[PDB]
RNA sequence: GGAAGUCGGAAUCCGCUAAGGACUGUGUAACAACUCACCUGCCGAAUGUACUAGCCCUGAAAAUGGAUGGCGCUCAAGCGU
RNA sequence: ACGAGAUUCCCACUGUCCCUAUCUACUAUCUAGCGAAACCACAGCCAAGGGAACGGGCUUGGCAAAAUCAGCGGGGAA
RNA sequence: GGGAUAACUGGCUUGUGGCGGCCAAGCGUAGCGACGUCGCUUCGGCUCUUCCUAUCAUACCGAAGCAGAAUUCGGUAAGCGUUGGAUUGUUCACCCACUAAUAGGGAAAGCUGGGGACCGUCGUGAGACAGGUUAGUCCCUACUGAUGAACUCGUCGCAAUGGUAAUUCAGCUUAGUACGAGAGGAACCGCUGAUUCAGAUAAUUGGUUUUUGCGGUUGUCCGACCGGGCAGUGCCGCGAAGCUACCAUCUGCUGGAUAAUGGCUGAACGCCUCUAAGUCAGAAUCCAUGCCAG
């Protein structure tokens, strides 16, 4: 048929702020230093889990 | 394009998801099992139901080893539960029946064995065509 | 931004007594650093300092 | 459910009050705006239907309807109101000579011990030369009020009703200069008038009615359950409601002794059901068949007025086309329109030739 | 979709206001006020002309 | 393939000069054409650049409705002396 | 082969559910008579502030109208 | 065995790594030194009300070889919604679809499944003990409804204030048109339905039956018949009335001002500029009307 429906392929800055914009603000980012420990590993490992998927 | 069909007037639901229904066709298949409808809403805790003419997707649990492979769509041609027309009739069949059919309203079938509903023969024309009685 | 229609919360200007104790440690242990830090002082310190003259929009140079 | 119908407490009055007229301008003619009603029941119609679109086009379609008996109103007084920062006010009233019994049996809570005399000195008033006195408060409206309402009673003596006690309200004069519709409300004074003559066919109205009560009810019935958000228990139905866009069907005239005929079917009956309304009785007057369904239990008083905005939908201005009109009984599974329908199937019984 | 309150829809509904239902409910309002006015028309002290007084506050109690 | 300052690599000189880059962008398949740099005529008196110091905006905020104490205050009822 | 043993599958049934509705009796409700107990510093509206993440009485705002009947569960170190 | 210690965090947190060199305005008179570039890489489920926006969808805008269709990135926006199953084979636990979409959090919370510490004795290259002791703290108010004294009783009204409501999709026409080599393939105006939500209503259809209304029938009894009693309404059939059901039917409405943004005239600044003075339009936004209470 033909090769129309590829999706555009971003520059390279751009990919970062894609990626780095979703990971802000379809996740909370709001932590405090005196929640429990597991809690905050729960918070941060989710974000870097986050970001990895999208990419 | 979903197969939603357009014009249809409201009427009584009475065959929800997790229903068994008779195959009205000649394809093979005996009878099917409804595991979604299309065009439903999205409300909590709601099973989804169809009606005559309402295209469903359903699965053959007995007939033909081909149909059994894959989830099939299919139109409901005959219903149990008593339901109104415009002109002021409450009116309902014998039994649960359905057609299966390709996902633009093509019957695979050859022959309807039994009446067709009157909302499933104006809706689908292909259904209307492989029609004996319409009732 | 709908600001005037729709305005959010206000930032309270209201200071608590907690922030101001917590305020006033900090300035007085950010202060002790500065003078701490200025004694290590591992620069040099010359005596003449650049003295930038008599400005030149004076009608009197 | 619905925080828009919130403080769901009993209706303060049993009559419910239409609490907007259409805006007004001067340049359309003087016409009423509202008019009461007695609800008899409903009916079932076949209607020949002229849709361009629809799949029902060029079709027959079965309908249900709500019959409102609707003897003729009484004008018997007028009322004027000014504009003030504070809003409306009311200046002054003018009421009628010869008032009759049922209106002033509104203004008596023991009737049937009280001395009558009600308006017993207002009467001098117009009779000894203090018609002075009546064109005085006439003119004060002409030259110092903007809108001009109508007091319109009831006539519940030709209705089924046991009550005694007719209805007062306001209705708005709309369309016309202040002047003019004083002289029309003067005019009207002790004169009757019709419901055809405030609406017509094929109009869409709202009707203002307080719904059926059904006292204590729990969170199950009251707010639809699967702090002033969270669900309780309390007073449910009994609830002042305005339904708006109700299309009338047919306005009939009591002494027409073919109410329900139609140009289709040629039987000459009228628009009770065999045996009468189930709970009301017979409708003898003038009534309006309303489109559908309408707030208000049976033989409740039922307050009709005019769209507030021009329609903006093909269901209005649109030609409503009859073809039978049911009169069945409502007291069971009946299939017989007419007595003599019932006697021609059924032969001549036991007690006919008995009796003969 | 488009809101109720939406400025296209209104746009719209102004027009059918004005070019179709406008006609046709001033036709209806001619023939209704017609029949009620069949139905309506079937000194200045001493005659009332001069409009004079008939029979918490304002200011304060001076 | 075509490449004329302007798809690319590298050099980037001289003449006429008042001045004009072996060219800053638009443009052509390549030209053409336009534009900038720079120069002249008209106009006429003050301008440009970069920093410094004040005050003002931004310099990140979640989740019951609320806080210079409140009303409120703008040549202040704010800020400096 | 046996087992009120467990699990899976197949047929059948079901207000379990889509999604609730109706009906009956005793209560709940009101009256006559009889008639306690638990518990009780004194009280009892909300918001922001009250350094010791502590408020119910203070601050300064929102406010704020007698006397009652029924429903409820929101509040009272290692 | 002894000593210091109840324990932590509170304008905390969020999107862009560290280390080394080069460059580097300054500070300074060698040292600190940003942005760039180079080098090396206890847990799960259940929930109702409200709030937030860090917007998945619906509304409106800016940009992209964006022809059309379908999209992608970004902006204003929380008005309105954000599903039904599997969890029965394997794992970083995640497939099946339906849908316009199946966004993320706070109030931090309760039910439900999964998954103790001191002495004593006998020994210690090491544990054993059914040896002893022990902690395990129906009223007021809030809300929802109903009455109410005082103002003579009543009738007809006003409207401060409080709440507020609608939502999404599809089909016909435009049109096999614009657009396109072909394959394919829109939109405004107009018309008709349906989903979700909300408020009502009983003509019709279905459900319900102490109408104990009529009939049939089992057991026992009034000596048989007739007519009946009892079986806490014996059982069965129909059953009006009433109540109810997107299991039935009806209805859901219009002005002004704005956000992003697109403009007009025009200084700042002898060009220019949507902005400075002035001003036009413009979103499901805001405020009101319609609606509910008084």
């Amino acid at each position: 048929t033909g090769w129309k429906d590829i999706p555009p392929v971003p520059t390279a800055q751009e990919f970062i702020d894609i990626v780095l914009s979703r990971t802000q603000r379809r996740l909370p980012t709001q932590i405090r230093p005196g929640f429990k420990i597991s809690r905050i590993r729960a918070f941060y490992t989710r974000k870097v889990k986050f970001t990895q998927e999208t990419c | 394009k979903r197969g939603a069909p357009g014009g249809k007037l409201k009427m009584t639901l009475g065959l929800p998801v997790g229903a068994i229904m008779n195959c009205a066709d000649n394809s093979g298949a005996r009878n099917l099992y409804i595991i979604a409808v299309k065009g439903a809403g999205a409300r909590l805790n709601r099973l989804p139901a169809g009606g005559v003419g309402d295209m469903v997707m359903a699965t053959v649990k007995k007939g033909k080893p081909e149909l059994r492979k894959k989830v099939h769509p299919a139109v409901i041609v005959r219903q149990a539960k008593p339901w109104k027309r415009f002109d002021g009739v409450f009116l309902y069949f014998e039994d649960n029946a359905g057609v299966i059919v390709n996902p633009k309203g093509e019957m695979k079938g050859s022959a309807i064995t039994g009446p067709v509903g009157k909302e499933a023969a104006e809706l689908w024309p292909r259904i209307a065509s492989n029609a004996g009685v319409v009732m | 931004a709908g600001t005037i229609n729709k305005p959010k919360k206000p930032t309270s200007k209201r200071k608590t007594t907690r922030l101001r104790a917590k305020i006033s440690k900090r300035a007085a242990e950010k202060k002790r650093k500065e003078r701490k830090l200025a004694r290590k002082n591992p620069e040099w310190r010359s005596k003449l300092k650049k003295d930038p003259g008599i400005p030149n929009l004076f009608p009197y140079k | 459910g619905s925080l828009a119908f919130l403080p769901r407490k009993r209706a303060a009055r049993h009559r419910g009050r239409v609490k907007s007229f259409p805006k007004d301008d001067p340049k359309k003619p003087v016409h009423l705006t509202a008019a009461m009603g007695y609800k008899a029941g409903m009916t079932t119609i076949v209607r020949d239907l002229d849709r361009p679109g629809a799949k029902a086009h060029k079709k027959e379609v079965v309908e249900a309807v709500t019959i409102i008996d609707c003897p003729p109103m009484v004008v018997v007084g007028l009322v004027g109101y000014i504009e003030t920062p504070r809003g409306l006010r009311s200046l002054t009233t003018v009421w009628a000579e010869h008032l009759s019994d049922e209106v002033k049996r509104r203004f008596y809570k023991n009737w049937y011990k009280s001395k009558k005399k009600a308006f017993t000195k207002y009467a001098k008033k117009y009779a000894e030369n203090n018609g002075a006195s009546i064109t005085r408060e006439l003119e004060r409206i002409k030259k110092y009020c903007t809108v001009v309402r109508v007091l319109a009673h009831t006539q519940i003596r030709k209705t089924p009703l046991k009550q005694k006690k007719a209805h007062l309200m306001e209705i708005q004069i709309n369309g016309g200069s202040v002047a003019d519709k004083v002289e029309f409300g003067r005019s009207l004074f002790e004169k009757p008038v019709t419901i055809d003559t405030i609406f017509e066919k094929d109009e869409m109205i709202d009707v203002i009615a307080v719904t059926k009560g059904h006292g204590f009810v729990g969170v199950t019935a009251r707010w639809g359950t699967k702090q002033w958000t969270v669900a309780r228990a309390g007073q449910m139905g009994y609830h002042h409601r305005t339904s708006v866009n109700h299309k009338i069907y047919r306005i009939g005239k009591g002494d027409d002794e073919a109410n329900a005929s139609t140009e289709t079917d040629l039987t000459k009956k009228k628009i009770t059901p065999m045996g009468g309304f189930v709970r009301y009785g017979e409708v003898n007057n003038d009534y309006v068949m309303i489109k559908g369904s309408v707030p208000g239990v049976k033989k409740r008083i039922m307050t009709l007025r005019k769209s507030l905005f021009t329609h903006t939908s093909r269901k209005a201005l649109e030609k409503v086309e009859l073809k039978w009109i049911d009169t069945s009984s409502e007291f069971g599974h009946g299939a017989f329109q007419t007595a003599a329908e019932k006697k021609q199937f059924m032969g001549t019984l036991k007690k006919d030739l008995q009796t003969s | 979709a488009k809101s109720a309150r939406a400025s296209r829809i209104k746009e719209n509904h102004q027009r059918f206001k004005k070019n179709i239902a406008g006609p046709v409910e001033a036709a209806r309002l001619e023939r209704l006020s017609a029949k009620l006015m069949a139905i309506a028309q079937a000194s200045g002290v001493k005659s009332g002309k001069s409009i004079g007084r008939k029979d918490s506050s304002i200011v304060f109690p001076m």
